[PDB]
């Protein structure tokens, strides 16, 4: 059982899937959520594309690095006029950086 | 079965509806005039909660739903030291 | 197992980087700050918690959480056991801010009083009357300046509380002038076309005069307090007035009239406050007082132990309220097990009370004298029930030291012609009878009888006990049988008139009377007193079938108006 | 048990 | 002379008195300055300002890096734990929570956290908070088991060696075997690739576990293995620990000749490398006193324990488990020493100080508390049979019955039904029932103690001799089965003479019982025979008795390492 | 005395 975050720009999908599940099943999930056919989607893991026939465990999504308390980011892009934009995962807001207590004045 | 938890920065965390109803406040937001969103997912606006805090809240939702009533040993939720203060006010406000 | 709440997880994660967020926790919502500080207490970080609870900036936001106040009463206690003098530091901080704010407008000063009222009420609830009195004195000083009606109302509301904190600290001499000042403000407020509900003030004065052993004045003022009970009064005030009026009725030999008062007080406390509240514990403690003074001791222990368990779970360890519950339960277990000799539990509670009081109160305090006297009473009977004479001469010497300390404290504070010093003299007479000092025992018992007959009528419970003690000294030891005969007869008359034929001390009185008439030659009277004693034992065995006192009140027995009106029409 | 109990706390 | 105070110590006093406002800048001071500020805070009595800074892993890591001044840090930490603040639990929880957030990070920060955890867990194991050091070492273990590498295997096997020590001291023996199996797994993995880890400390810890579990033979085997795996490059702590545990396994295996050299060399190493005021030297003295008490050197065994307590009480404050163990060992040795005198005032004082400490810091269901109860009961019961009162004697018998029953239940729950210490409890109950004037149950208790100590240990051991002596004293005085009493007296005398020679101090009571038995049965010639035997025994007792202190026998050793170890190893055949 | 010492601590 593997937990992911599909991060099409500002959207974030907290879906769950099995390791034995294929990438095309994940695209079907995104189809069920974003109403986009699987041919329109291109999934990216760490700026590396995922083949449709590859299983989720094949691409590097194990239940040890994509646990529910820290899911693994999975990029996604949508086809725009017979093309495909690059991944544009916008970063989350930077937390207020707490200063180190041992930093000298 | 999916709800779009829009954050203050415009981030749209699409989480499963069963997951989001863990928190009492989102359950209250999705009850009444807030459930009139006919367009599939119910967009919940969170103009106070930032994206980095709402993301950890959604991760807590999918963590508590998965790890509920489980006989196995349960790891604690990882909360960063710099985010604990902001997540604490969002945990009170959301009643999660 | 169920997953831990994100609230609790974030609390655990904000405590851990405590230095990186110490100044940011104070900016949290007021119901998260207390949860963070309770996590500091739970984690054992009492040293980091003391540095935060000692600031009135931080403690004010903690006192406004009322659901989780019973938690705070534990945390605030733990620091006072940790060695952090949180109560005195908070009182000093409040006095300093009052000194700095006294030269300001009445709008801001009223907010400082309201912070003062909740803080002083917390310190008096927790038992720190010596430190709650400073806060209430500062509030009274704030109210004294402006002479408008609101300031007079706040001043009388702080003098009905200043009287309470000067009664738990045993400062009745200051309590009299505090009540005089409250009466002055009440008269001034009445002269301005407004009436203040003088029920709490009169109840506190009843408690003062009963603690000062002025049972006639205490009864008069409790009647005047119960006259002023209305429907709009807070439940705390109604409960306090009912409780103090019950004690006054009990000590004025009105057991049939105090029963309804104390049962309704216990019902009110268990209804509003709950079964685990310190006010419910106070009502249980004085219900046990009533039951102990109506010869219902066999279940009185079941009520003090219920009262102690509530106080020991809310107020932690070394607290004066736990100490009072211990010294009260130690005396009941002394009485309940007087015929059994198993005073190991009674002594355990008695030395626990002194162990608490000597830590938190000075050696020159009245409330230490009552704890010492209970342990001294328990040490008397343990000494006369052991076998080694070295123990019989060491335990009795310790009891002598304790009784002399109690007598000198009660004589310094109350005086020489009071009832507490009279019963101290009676206890000294009992102890000297145990120590084979028969002449001095006779002198002490004569002094006790003289003082109690001068004040407590002639057919009262206390004078009956002192007469029984002197008569047992004359009969069993001094062999002055003709003198002991009349005293046994008077003790029997009082015991039958007050408690009927089921009184527990009637056993000792009948046994002494049997030996009295056996050693003089009235043998047919000795036989008739054997059959009278057998009838008494059968009657007590029949009377043993009494249900627990926490089930007598049942659910919704009466209401406040009915009980108050019944007491009022019953003279 | 030649005596009675003690008066009050 | 009024020497002016150092500007360092004068500024330290000025800064501490300013600690209300200069509390954030001190945390950015050099480590040697920073610790001195906190030590001055302790010396001024301001533990609440000190305890609010030692409850933080970052701040406590900078004061833990002062290795020379850790003898002061231990006393400060014990004062904080006696203060009321739970610094040990707070630091353990902080480290356990903080390691999980970086367990997924790079290897450099993981190694830094592993070093911090080693330092903190070593401190908490030295102080005695084994339950609060198990969390730190467990967290270090999860840090050590995420990457497959040589150095991470080294760190993991070190984590399992140190985690075995915090589970022996916490009396968690049902987890210690699992920990040793995991350590052996990681060590075999490490040796698979051709890199052999050193197994001296691991086998020494397993020997200590098995001795504590009363498996004396397998503990002896594992200490033999540990001595076999001692090299020259080992740290002094590991060598001292292995030597101590090997000596303890040898002395309970009745090989007093090897145990003497082992523990004397251990004491020499501990005093030389560490010093005369070190916790490790105190532990070595405690094991030396155990040897002396088990080889009939009681008079200096008491003095050795008093030296062990005077070090642990000077370093580890007042209320510590290590001070508690020193108290309970000194109380039992004093009890044994004054068993023929009856002056059980200091022994009872030490035994009650060993229970008033453990009940504070350990739960009532802890095994280590049970032994501290034993040492009290054997004292209290004796005070019952020397007092001149009857009710006091009955009360003391009831209290000792409660103590032995609680200790027996704890031993049965933890260890099991059939081992050496449960039978020791049974023998204690037999003695108690003999003293409690209930000899029918005393016979059954002694019989079952004999059965357990004879089917598990040998038939010629010290404990078996002690229990047959107790049973025959029960018979020949009260139960009056004279044939069994005579045969058990002869068995006890033979075993004692074989083990400790004629100078054994435990033969006096056996001889007295046999003399009374023969006076009650006859054969006056044999009565005179055993009377002159007792006279010769007392002659040998007064002779060769004026011996020097046992801390003097451990002088500058003319035998160094790889000579005591080799002498022990080559003598095993 | 009556018997021997006490077994172990
Ligand atoms: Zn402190």
């Amino acid at each position: 059982d593997v937990f992911l975050m599909i991060r099409r720009h500002k959207t974030t999908i907290f879906t769950d899937a099995k390791e034995s599940s294929t990438v095309f099943e994940l695209k079907r999930i995104v189809e069920g959520i974003l109403k986009r056919p699987p041919d329109e989607q291109r999934l990216y893991k760490d700026d590396q594309l995922l083949d449709d026939g590859k299983t989720l465990g094949e691409c590097g999504f194990t239940s040890q690095t994509a646990r529910p308390q820290a899911p693994a980011t999975v990029g996604l892009a949508f086809r725009a006029d017979d093309t495909f934009e690059a991944l544009c995962i916008e970063p989350f807001s930077s937390p207020p950086e707490l200063p180190d207590v041992m930093k000298p004045q | 079965m999916y709800v779009k938890l829009i954050s203050s920065d415009g981030h749209e965390f699409i989480v499963k509806r069963e997951h989001a109803l863990t928190s009492g406040t989102i359950k209250a937001m999705l009850s009444g005039p807030g459930q009139f969103a006919e367009n599939e997912t119910n967009e919940v606006n969170f103009r106070e909660i930032p994206s980095h805090v709402l993301s950890k809240v959604c991760m807590y939702f999918t963590y508590k739903v998965r790890y509920t009533n489980s006989s196995t040993e349960i790891p604690e939720f990882p909360i960063a030291p710099e985010i604990a203060l902001e997540l604490l006010m969002a945990a009170n406000f959301l009643d999660c | 197992w169920i997953p831990e709440t994100l609230y609790n997880t974030a609390i655990s994660a904000v405590v851990d980087n405590y230095i990186r967020s110490r100044r940011d926790i104070r900016s949290l919502p007021e119901n998260i700050q207390f949860d963070v500080y309770y996590k500091l207490y739970q984690q054992g970080r009492l040293c980091q918690l003391g540095s935060e609870f000692c600031e009135l900036e931080v403690f004010a936001k903690v006192l406004r959480a009322l659901d989780k106040r019973h938690l705070l009463h534990h945390c605030f206690q733990a620091l006072m056991d940790h060695g952090v003098k949180v109560a005195s530091v908070l009182a000093y901080s409040f006095s300093r801010r009052c000194s700095y704010i006294a030269e300001s407008d009445a709008a801001v000063k009223e907010k400082a009083i309201q912070v003062g009222f909740v803080l002083g009420g917390f310190l008096s609830d927790a038992g720190w009357y010596s430190d709650a009195e400073k806060v209430f004195l500062s509030c009274l000083q704030l109210c004294t300046l402006h002479d408008e009606m609101l300031h007079w109302f706040r001043a009388v509301e702080c003098c009905v509380r200043l009287l309470h904190v000067r009664n738990g600290n045993c400062k009745y001499h200051l309590g009299e002038e505090t009540f005089k000042l409250a009466q002055t403000y009440m008269d001034k407020l009445s002269k301005h076309g407004q009436q203040a509900n003088k029920a709490a003030l009169y109840g506190e004065l009843c408690a003062l005069l009963f603690a000062k052993s002025h049972y006639d004045e205490a009864y008069k003022w409790c009647i005047e307090a119960m006259k002023e009970i209305t429907a709009g009064l807070p439940v705390k005030v109604v409960v306090d007035v009912l409780r103090q009026a019950s004690k006054a009725c009990v000590v004025k030999r009105e057991f049939k009239k105090a029963e309804q008062l104390i049962k309704h007080a216990v019902y009110l406390a268990r209804d509003h406050f709950g079964s685990k509240h310190p006010k419910y514990s106070d009502t249980l403690l004085d219900y046990g007082f009533y039951l102990l003074n109506v010869d219902n001791i066999c279940q009185s222990v079941a009520i003090y132990q219920a009262a102690l368990d509530i106080r020991q779970s809310v107020f932690g360890g070394k607290n004066i309220h736990v100490a009072t519950a211990h010294e009260d339960l130690a005396y009941s277990s002394y009485v309940h097990q007087y015929s059994s000799g198993k005073f190991d539990n009674a002594l355990f509670h008695a030395e626990r009370a002194i162990g608490i009081i000597t830590h938190i109160l000075p050696e020159d305090h009245l409330l230490l004298a009552s704890s010492k006297r209970v342990k001294a009473l328990i040490l008397e009977e343990i000494a006369i029930d052991c076998h080694n004479k070295e123990t019989e001469q060491r335990l009795l010497q310790e009891a002598h030291d304790l009784h002399l300390s109690s007598l000198q404290l009660a004589k310094k504070a109350f005086g020489e012609f009071n009832v507490q010093t009279a019963k101290h003299y009676g206890n000294l007479g009992r102890l000297y009878q145990s120590m084979r000092k028969f002449k001095e025992a006779e002198e002490m018992h004569i002094k006790a009888i003289q003082i109690k007959e001068q004040l407590l009528g002639q057919e009262d419970y206390e004078v009956a006990l002192s007469v029984g003690h002197l008569a047992s000294l004359y009969n069993y030891d001094m062999n002055q049988y003709e003198n002991a005969e009349k005293l046994y007869l008077r003790s029997i008359a009082i015991g039958k008139k007050l408690f009927g034929e089921g009184y527990s001390g009637l056993e000792y009185d009948y046994r002494g009377l049997i030996k009295l008439y056996n050693s003089i030659g009235n043998y047919e009277k000795v036989f008739e007193y054997h059959n009278v004693l057998s009838n008494w034992n059968r009657l007590r065995d029949r009377q043993y079938s009494v249900t627990d006192a926490l089930e007598d009140v049942s659910t919704s027995p009466q209401s406040t108006e009915e009980v108050v009106q019944s007491f009022l029409i019953s003279q | 048990l030649t005596r009675n109990k003690g008066p009050a706390a």
